């Protein structure tokens, strides 16, 4: 129970109407208006038709560093947005334990 | 810069498909919010300079300290750029309502503003307190049944209020 | 208590064994993730009083606990309610550092649940304080370090509950 | 607690020995030894609840704290 | 004596890119040769006193009045308006006098000929020039540099050069917005120790609290027909 | 004068491009909201001596001390009511060229450019003229699509003059 | 301790 | 700031050379004129908050609505008139730095550039201010040389707000 | 950039105060010592470049490794730039000993000076070296009783040394 | 920006002395073998498009995924851009190869070069494979004697594999 | 450093083409001349010390008053001879960088770039090294292609400091 039900304000409260936006925006998907995402935007499906390649034409690899452009039109690579990810949390930055010079 | 479409197109060609039966419903109902959509925005710039002024009253009532001496804004000259900040992020978020996406707002308005607002010494956070009376303020203009025919506006509130969260958010 | 590798040395010392490859797989799980728990360990050991402050601010304050009548109202206990906190963050980064909750259930769940209804104490709003530590930690160590310190938080809360 | 919390338990032992009571009762030459506390409160039956429970019997704590005393 | 030789780094501006038909993000061209009536002059006047100061400042006070009448009379090039408009002593007490001298080249390249510095050692080269001889030679050397003379000729307005690279919206920070006219490096030598973030503004009104998925707010969507 | 069709034509000149399909739905849309747009020009031609002097009435009444003033600039004289409804004239009539027009580009021009020192160096408050044009957008009697372009013009003449 | 007396070993 | 030490330096520093015997006669005839600039930011100083109120009552006699307008920007509650010797008091003292510092530098920075902006968008009518300034330099009771000084910046001032 | 007014009247506005008359006092000290700091000025104005030289030819005596191939006075051209940057160092000097605050100097001379002479390798307590000589040369001839009412002007050699020391103080 | 003679002149400045014999008979060589030199720069830009088209080719025949939708080279634009690239790449190895030095290719063409692939994602690594192959193409068409009369190159093939190994070496 | 080589590149460069066969022809000039060049090098190199002391000895019997003159300026002292002989073993090496070189490069580096101000602020006369190279230019004793080297570069830095 997560709510502030226990450890009670009167400030806190439900967005019962439309009205009052203004104290707060959703922050994850789940909590969303119906035909809305967490963001303000129109939901797509975001599942399409293939374009059909020829049997010689090497087939797609799921393992590719996603195009630069398709992260940048969801907006995370800015700081500011929710779904940010820092540079210093990668992997990368770790010393890794399988090398032996470390 | 994108808007809805340009967003939908460029994720489809990053995949390399062409858009489905679905997706082109779904571009439809965006289409039948266009009108309301373009309802909203000549609210907000037909009435915006009283939304800066009230909202920049709001904020020397609130907190007296930056008109004070010593205060960012206390010449002038600061007072006359306390205020144009404040109309410019109004009117990114003018744009960015327009557009459906805010790649726009991100793009040119909150790049780097944080840096900026160090580098002056001007206190970001009560800048998020002036945006936060212009999303009051807009907000409770947006929602107004006047002059305008009837039916319901709350998706569009909501992205609206998502878009100066963003401001708010960026500038902090 | 014991850390992980202590487990290890319990469950194959137990068997009367050596230690087998599926021992030493779980050595080399733990001593992957060691150097994460550091750096985790090392941002909470920094910013100690910001958690505290900060889920304090979300969770307690402006309520009936901090209004009169409320557990919290006098400045005794206040100060005895952010001092518990204290408790919980640090055994928690102990709990997250050994990767083994055996500490959390020797020198603080022990007792605990007779001592905060003994006293008064709301478990409720306790359970929530340790929640809102648990989003502010998560938030400072980043997502990994936050599953790490999200697991010992909700040892704790699942001890007092 | 504060001061097992605010430092650890070195502070805490010498702050047991070092205090008026210990000095007043041991002096510098006499080893401690069990006594039965009469004058305050439950003294004399949770030194017999202690001395009465040997090491590991259980890890139940025999004086968890006392009771709601209204006021402050 | 002459200018250190500077090496040069690598950056968008020197790149053919090409694109047969323009992108929609290029800039506006403002330019004397189309030959402007009277609002396409005061177009071109606002977007050179945009360029130069800044989205802020202008206003009443600093607005050079008479550089805008001589303008519109074709007594002076677009070029040289952007000259004395950046020897004008408005600017001076407001981007000039509080700035580094080191700084200050960084200001002018950026606005002057629309392209980063390569590296450090540009910077100070050019800023040795303006402390010998003034602020005067400096822009006279920005502007009768073979860069400028090519990328802007004499009738056109000087703007950030190549910001978007094609597809991606993600841009380069805007000059104005990049590097305002206060610096740190120069508060550092004449402050004291400065607390720079103040701590955000608390109020016992969350006004600030996500709407869970339970929520009826999220429902709000239809009329009670249709 | 900024009007949509120029602003479509000088975009793409300075894209040197032909008239590509966006800015020919661009002059589409403008035909389309142009009907509304005249009928709201058509009735603000007709009404147009009845709202000159009943915003300079509007005036008048809010702001008493105008009529009382002994001065050059304050309507106390015939003469200064003469150049009050004149200039309150000169607004309506630049709103029905940006609604025949369709943008704002008569205002922009014949009006707003260089009005600063107007209102600066002869002392006009500008509050005087928003005050007048409130007074427009009250009664000037049009009704739905019509209604908006009119409050639209009108109120950007005011965050002009704001 | 490292080594503990379980009764379920 | 616009100091005649600094415009001295400032020119010799775009010319990049040393200070000729031009700009040292500049620099002494700032020294002279000091010293009857110095006596009026004496006096000025001293009936400073006699002229800030009888500055704010002459603009409440001057203009009677300001006090009977019920609004934010109008001196109606006891906030508006604390805003108003606010103001006043800022002019004042603007004055009393120009005195000082012997040239416009202080009132062209902190109080000049960017004025029309705020006085437009928070609709204050630079009237007021006239009559304000046109009382305090009516009743300041300076003589001699160093009235002239004070009515030197005030006339300055009255001719940006102009 | 201050003088000694403006300073006086910046710190005034910062606490937002007329001023007292001590402080006016203090002022028609200032001003009746004015004379004499003009004097100083017209003095090292007026042989200026004797300083330069003859302080370069005294650096270049006491260590001669810069004149040697491979110092940083080797070159043609980087000889001519050792020249410049004495007198441009002087040329401040001369500046805020006529505004009697050193803003001028800290803001366009030794603003990052000390950085730049890390960027270039040329050694900067060699030009502490230089301008401790021009320091001696130039106070040497602000003492000399020439063609000139006598007086006394320890106060304002005391200042002028207090500008020098800066110079020398933000190059190393 | 220097050639050979001038780094040795530079040097010889630096300590600030004369040439000598031996360096002056080593300048006898660099010109007897200037003729062959100019002959191989000939080569490489008598066919230097079908160096990079060719190995273009090469290069998508070996990783598809350059190509690939959601690779670096899926739009006509960003492949005209990794054309524009190699042809960079072999242009200033072009200059490096009639200067004798790489002062050149160091200076304007691998200065930040891998911090901006960084900066776009782009990986360098690509383009070490495609630099290894304009290597291998050029060196074979630097060995080919066509129209060209007979002697030793095997020094100045092995200079110019040093400048493409510089290239692939700071592109990663 | 201005060398033929370099500023073929660099014309390129400004270009952004590749080399063409006009440079190519223009560096295959510079290998054809640069056989005299290096010879005329070899034989100042090999004559270099009589070349600076008999210089400098013309330099004195053309101006007498350099050894007669008391001053830091002239060379009265062992320290003033020394500096002279040093000077004009700076401009001998610097013509010997640019017969190697095969362009002015060199002399227009380090030498003459920044030199008015060096012979204005310790006021060095120009013709006291004028003298000198005219007396290098008449005793080099080469002959032949290698001579006119020599004496090109000679004769620019004569054109320099004239
Ligand atoms: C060029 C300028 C321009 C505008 C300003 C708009 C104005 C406008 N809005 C609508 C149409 C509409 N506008 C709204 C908007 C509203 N919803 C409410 O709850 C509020 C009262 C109000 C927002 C503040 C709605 C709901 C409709 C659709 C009405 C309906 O179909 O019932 C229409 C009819 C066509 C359509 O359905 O889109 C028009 C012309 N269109 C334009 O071309
Ligand atoms: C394209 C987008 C864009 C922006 C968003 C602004 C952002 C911005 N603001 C300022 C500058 C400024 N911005 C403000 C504004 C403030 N006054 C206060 O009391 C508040 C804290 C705050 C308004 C909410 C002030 C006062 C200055 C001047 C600061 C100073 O000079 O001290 C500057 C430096 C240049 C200048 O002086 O104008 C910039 C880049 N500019 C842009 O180009
Ligand atoms: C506003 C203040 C201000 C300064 C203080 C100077 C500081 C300064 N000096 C140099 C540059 C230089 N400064 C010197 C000076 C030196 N020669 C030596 O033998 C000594 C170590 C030292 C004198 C004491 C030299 C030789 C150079 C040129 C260095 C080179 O090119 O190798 C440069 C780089 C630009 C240039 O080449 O001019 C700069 C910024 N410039 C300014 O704008
Ligand atoms: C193209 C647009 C356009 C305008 C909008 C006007 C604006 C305008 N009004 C005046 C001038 C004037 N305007 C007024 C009007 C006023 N009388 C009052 O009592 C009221 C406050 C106010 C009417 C609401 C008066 C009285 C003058 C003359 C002022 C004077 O001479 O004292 C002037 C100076 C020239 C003149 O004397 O006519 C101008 C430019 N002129 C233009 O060309
Ligand atoms: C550095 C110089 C400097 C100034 C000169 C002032 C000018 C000034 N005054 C106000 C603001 C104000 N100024 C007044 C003053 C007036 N009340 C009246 O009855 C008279 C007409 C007038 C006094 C003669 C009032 C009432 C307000 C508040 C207006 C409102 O909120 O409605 C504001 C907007 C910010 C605020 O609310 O404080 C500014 C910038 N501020 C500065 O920083
Ligand atoms: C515009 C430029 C300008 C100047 C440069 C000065 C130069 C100057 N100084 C004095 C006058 C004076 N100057 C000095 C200064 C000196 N005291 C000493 O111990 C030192 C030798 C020397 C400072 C280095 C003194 C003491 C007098 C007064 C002499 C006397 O009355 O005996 C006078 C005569 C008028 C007077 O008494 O003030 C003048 C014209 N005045 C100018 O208008
Ligand atoms: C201005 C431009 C310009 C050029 C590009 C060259 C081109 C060129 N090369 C040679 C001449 C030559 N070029 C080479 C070069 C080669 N050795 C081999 O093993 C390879 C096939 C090839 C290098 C890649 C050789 C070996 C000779 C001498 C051939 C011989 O004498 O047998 C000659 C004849 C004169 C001479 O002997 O030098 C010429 C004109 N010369 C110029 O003036
Ligand atoms: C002066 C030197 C100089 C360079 C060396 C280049 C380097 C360079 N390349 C790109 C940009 C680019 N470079 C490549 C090249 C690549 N394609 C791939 O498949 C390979 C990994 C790689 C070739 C080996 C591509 C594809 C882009 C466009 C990237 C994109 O827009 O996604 C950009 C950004 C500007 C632009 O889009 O053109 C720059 C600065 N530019 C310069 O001015
Ligand atoms: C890179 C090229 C390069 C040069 C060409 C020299 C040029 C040069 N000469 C001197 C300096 C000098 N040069 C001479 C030379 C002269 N003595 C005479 O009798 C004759 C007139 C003349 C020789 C023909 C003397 C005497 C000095 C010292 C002058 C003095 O201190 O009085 C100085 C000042 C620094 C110093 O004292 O060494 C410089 C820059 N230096 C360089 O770095
Ligand atoms: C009956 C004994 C008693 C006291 C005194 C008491 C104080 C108390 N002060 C609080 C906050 C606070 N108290 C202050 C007080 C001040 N700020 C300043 O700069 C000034 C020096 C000072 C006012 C004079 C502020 C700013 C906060 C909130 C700070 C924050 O939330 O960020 C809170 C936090 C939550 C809440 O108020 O509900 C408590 C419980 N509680 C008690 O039971
Ligand atoms: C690590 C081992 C350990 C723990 C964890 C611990 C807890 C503990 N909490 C106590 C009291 C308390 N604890 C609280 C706690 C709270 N009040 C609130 O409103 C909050 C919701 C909540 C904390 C999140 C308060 C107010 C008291 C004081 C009750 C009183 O004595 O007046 C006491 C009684 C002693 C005293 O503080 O005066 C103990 C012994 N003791 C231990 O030895």
């Amino acid at each position: 129970d997560k709510t502030k039900g226990h450890v009670n304000q009167y400030y806190v409260d439900k967005f019962r109407i439309a009205s009052d936006w203004t104290k707060g925006t959703p922050k994850t998907q789940a909590d969303a208006v119906l035909g809305r995402t967490f963001k303000g935007a129109v939901l797509v499906p975001t599942e399409g038709i293939p374009q059909e390649f020829d049997p010689a034409i090497a087939p797609r690899d799921n393992t590719v560093d996603p195009d630069p452009r398709i992260a940048e039109s969801e907006g995370e690579v800015y700081p500011w947005d929710i779904n940010y990810f820092d540079p210093q949390f990668l992997p990368s930055a770790y010393s890794d334990v399988n090398d032996p010079e470390t | 810069m994108l808007d809805a479409f340009a967003k939908v197109v460029a994720q489809a060609d990053a995949r390399g498909e062409f858009l489905s039966n679905k997706q082109l419903n779904s571009l439809e109902t965006m289409i039948g919010e266009g009108n309301k959509r373009l309802d909203i925005v000549n609210k907000i710039n037909s009435n915006a300079s009283t939304i800066v002024t009230n909202s920049a009253r709001a904020l020397f009532a609130e907190q007296p300290q930056l008109i004070q001496p010593g205060g960012n804004a206390y010449t002038s000259r600061r007072m006359a750029a306390c205020l144009r900040d404040m109309e410019i992020v109004l009117r990114y978020v003018s744009y960015a309502m327009t557009a459906g996406d805010s790649s726009v707002l991100d793009d040119r308005c909150l790049n780097g503003l944080r840096e900026t607002y160090q580098a002056l010494g001007t206190p970001g956070t009560s800048v998020a307190v002036a945006i936060q009376k212009m999303k009051e303020a807009s907000i409770a203009l947006a929602n107004d049944l006047n002059g305008v025919p009837l039916g319901d506006c709350s998706s569009l509130n909501s992205e609206l209020a998502v878009y100066f969260d963003r401001a708010a958010a960026a500038v902090v | 208590m014991q850390d992980a590798i202590t487990a290890v040395i319990n469950t194959a010392d137990v068997q009367g064994k050596y230690l087998d490859d599926n021992s030493l797989d779980k050595l080399r799980g733990y001593f992957e993730t060691g150097e994460l728990r550091v750096r985790a360990a090392a941002t909470i050991a920094a910013n100690a009083a910001t958690i505290i402050k900060e889920s304090v601010a979300k969770a307690l304050l402006y309520s009936d606990i901090t209004r009169p009548g409320g557990n919290m109202y006098t400045t005794r206990r206040y100060a005895a309610c952010i001092r518990d906190l204290d408790y919980y963050l640090r055994y928690a980064t102990y709990g997250m550092l050994a990767g083994d909750p055996s500490i959390l259930d020797e020198r603080v769940l022990n007792g605990l649940k007779e001592t905060y209804n003994s006293l008064g104490v709301p478990i409720g709003a306790t359970v929530q304080a340790i929640q809102a530590m648990k989003e502010v930690t998560a938030s400072l160590v980043g997502t990994n370090a936050g599953q790490e310190m999200a697991v010992y938080f909700d040892y704790i809360c699942s001890g007092l509950s | 607690n504060q001061i097992l919390a605010s430092q650890g338990q070195v502070s805490f032992i010498k702050t047991l020995v070092n205090s008026i009571e210990y000095t007043a009762l041991f002096g510098k030459n006499i080893v401690p030894y069990h006594r039965f506390p009469t004058l305050p409160a439950a003294n004399f039956p949770n030194t017999q609840k202690l001395y009465n429970s040997l090491l590991k019997q259980s890890t139940q704590i025999i004086v968890p704290s006392f009771g709601n005393s209204v006021g402050n | 004596i002459p200018v250190l030789n500077y090496s040069l780094s690598t950056q968008n501006q020197r790149v053919y890119s090409f694109e047969y038909l323009p992108n929609e993000e290029q800039p506006k061209c403002y330019t004397t040769d189309n030959l402007p009536a009277a609002i396409e002059m005061d177009q071109i006047i606002w977007a050179a006193y945009r360029q130069i100061f800044s989205e802020h400042q202008l206003l009443s006070s600093t607005r050079q009045p008479f550089l805008e009448s001589q303008l519109r009379f074709n007594q002076i090039t677009v070029k040289d308006f952007i000259k004395g408009l950046i020897l004008s002593d408005a600017f001076r007490y407001l981007n000039y006098d509080v700035n580094n001298n080191y700084r200050f080249v960084e200001m002018c390249i950026q606005r002057i000929l629309g392209r980063e510095i390569y590296n450090h050692r540009e910077k100070l080269a050019f800023a040795v020039i303006i402390g010998s001889q003034g602020l005067e030679a400096f822009i006279d050397l920005l502007i009768n540099s073979e860069e400028y003379e090519d990328n802007f000729g004499d009738n056109m307005i000087p703007y950030q050069r190549r910001r978007i690279i094609a597809q991606r919206s993600k841009g380069e920070i805007p000059f104005n917005l990049k590097t305002p006219r206060l610096g740190k490096d120069f508060l550092y030598k004449q402050g004291m120790p400065q607390l720079l973030w103040a701590g955000p503004v608390h109020r016992f009104r969350p006004q600030e609290q996500s709407p869970k998925a339970g929520d009826p707010a999220l429902f709000l969507s239809m009329v009670q027909d249709l | 004068m900024k009007t949509p069709i120029t602003e479509a034509i000088a975009s793409a000149d300075s894209q040197g491009r032909f008239l590509s399909n966006a800015e020919l739905q661009s002059i589409t849309g403008r035909y389309q909201r142009a009907s509304a747009s005249l009928e709201a020009a058509k009735q603000l031609t007709g009404n147009a001596s009845r709202l000159i002097t009943g915003a300079a009435q509007a005036v008048y009444t809010k702001f008493p001390f105008v009529t009382q003033m002994p001065g050059p600039t304050y309507a106390s004289n015939a003469i200064g009511k003469a150049k009050c409804a004149r200039d309150i004239g000169y607004y309506l009539r630049m709103t029905t060229y940006c609604l025949v027009v369709g943008a704002t580009g008569p205002m922009d021009e014949y009006l707003v450019a260089g009005l600063e020192e107007i209102n600066r160096s002869f002392e006009l408050s500008p509050s005087w003229y928003i005050a007048a044009l409130e007074n427009i957008k009250n009664d000037h009697g049009l009704s739905g699509q019509a209604a908006n372009e009119a409050n639209t013009y009108l109120d950007y003449a005011i965050n002009v003059l704001s | 301790g490292y080594g503990a007396y379980s009764y379920i070993t």
